[PDB]
């Protein structure tokens, strides 16, 4: 950490999860589920990352219900923001653990896993190599700008308290949140990074293709659904039919 | 109603 972090950014801080905490519990659950499967009712590597992309968004709302801000809404005013955002999260979520965990070639997940990316490029699909290129893209600028925790959080809430949701009753606290969290984003950046005179600006660029990522996730994971590749009901899925 | 809502049990579980 830095000698240098605004008061805000510091109370964002205290909200975060526990890393280490979130990958055990995790890696968890995920082993049970295997076990104990015939042949033909054992799970495909893609139900198991779906089951881990569905916990991981299980820890994205359980930090968001608790946090600084957002516990201030009503419910109903909640579940219209992370209707809006939900897959930007998850992509956030794994772009910046790449950034802080992952190295050249690999893909560093939840669970403290890893596979390269030359095993997508052989074995996947055109939508997934598409999704995995842009992303590892995405990655690789974030590493270039020295992406760090401080600049993380705030785009987390920058992501959640999104200026495109409409029939919030407390509109007005999103506008506030939004308000002050650029400007202290934009105070960090200048006082840590002073060497990149375009940091914040290049930072809130990448809002647009974590986006257009998300959206190509959501179309992956609808055609998959729809084609049977999905075990259970569960929040990945109800977020994905849902509004 | 969508009573079956795992957000929306997630989210009333801290109010
Ligand atoms: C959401 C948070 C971000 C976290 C993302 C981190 C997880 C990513 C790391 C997992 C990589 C591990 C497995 C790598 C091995 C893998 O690449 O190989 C298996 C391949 C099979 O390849 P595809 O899944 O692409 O399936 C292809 C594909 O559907 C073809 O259609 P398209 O070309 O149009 O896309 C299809 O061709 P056809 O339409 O012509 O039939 C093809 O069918 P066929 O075979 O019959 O020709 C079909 O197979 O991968 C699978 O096992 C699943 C890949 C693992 C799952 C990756 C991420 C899953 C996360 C949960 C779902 C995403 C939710 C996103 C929410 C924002």
């Amino acid at each position: 950490s830095p000698a240098s972090i605004p008061h805000l950014i510091l109370e964002l801080l205290k909200c975060e999860p526990d890393e280490p905490q979130v990958q055990a519990k995790i890696m968890a659950y995920l082993q049970q589920e295997q076990a104990n499967r015939s042949k033909h009712e054992k799970l495909s590597t893609f139900g198991l990352m779906c089951k881990m992309a569905d916990q991981t968004l299980f820890s994205i709302v359980e930090w968001a219900r608790s946090s600084i801000f957002f516990r201030e809404l009503k419910v109903d005013d909640q579940m219209k923001l992370l209707q809006n955002c939900w897959s930007e999260l998850l992509i956030l979520d794994h772009i910046y653990r790449q950034v802080v965990h992952g190295k050249e070639g690999s893909i560093f997940l939840v669970t403290g896993q890893q596979v390269d990316y030359s095993i997508i490029a052989s074995q996947a699909g055109a939508t997934l190599n598409n999704l995995m290129s842009h992303a590892q893209e995405l990655v690789a600028k974030l590493r270039s700008l020295q992406f760090d925790q401080r600049e993380f959080v705030c785009l987390k809430f920058l992501v959640l308290f999104s200026l495109d949701v409409k029939n919030l009753e407390n509109f007005q606290l999103v506008e506030g949140v939004q308000e002050q969290v650029n400007a202290a984003l934009l105070d960090y950046t200048m006082c840590n990074y002073p060497q990149q005179t375009e940091k914040f600006g290049q930072l809130l660029l990448r809002l647009p293709e974590i986006r257009a990522i998300s959206m190509q996730a959501e179309e992956y994971l609808y055609y998959k659904h729809l084609n049977g590749d999905v075990p259970y009901n569960n929040l990945l899925i109800e977020m994905l039919h849902a509004k | 109603p969508r009573q079956g809502s795992i957000l929306y049990s997630l989210l009333t579980s801290s109010k």
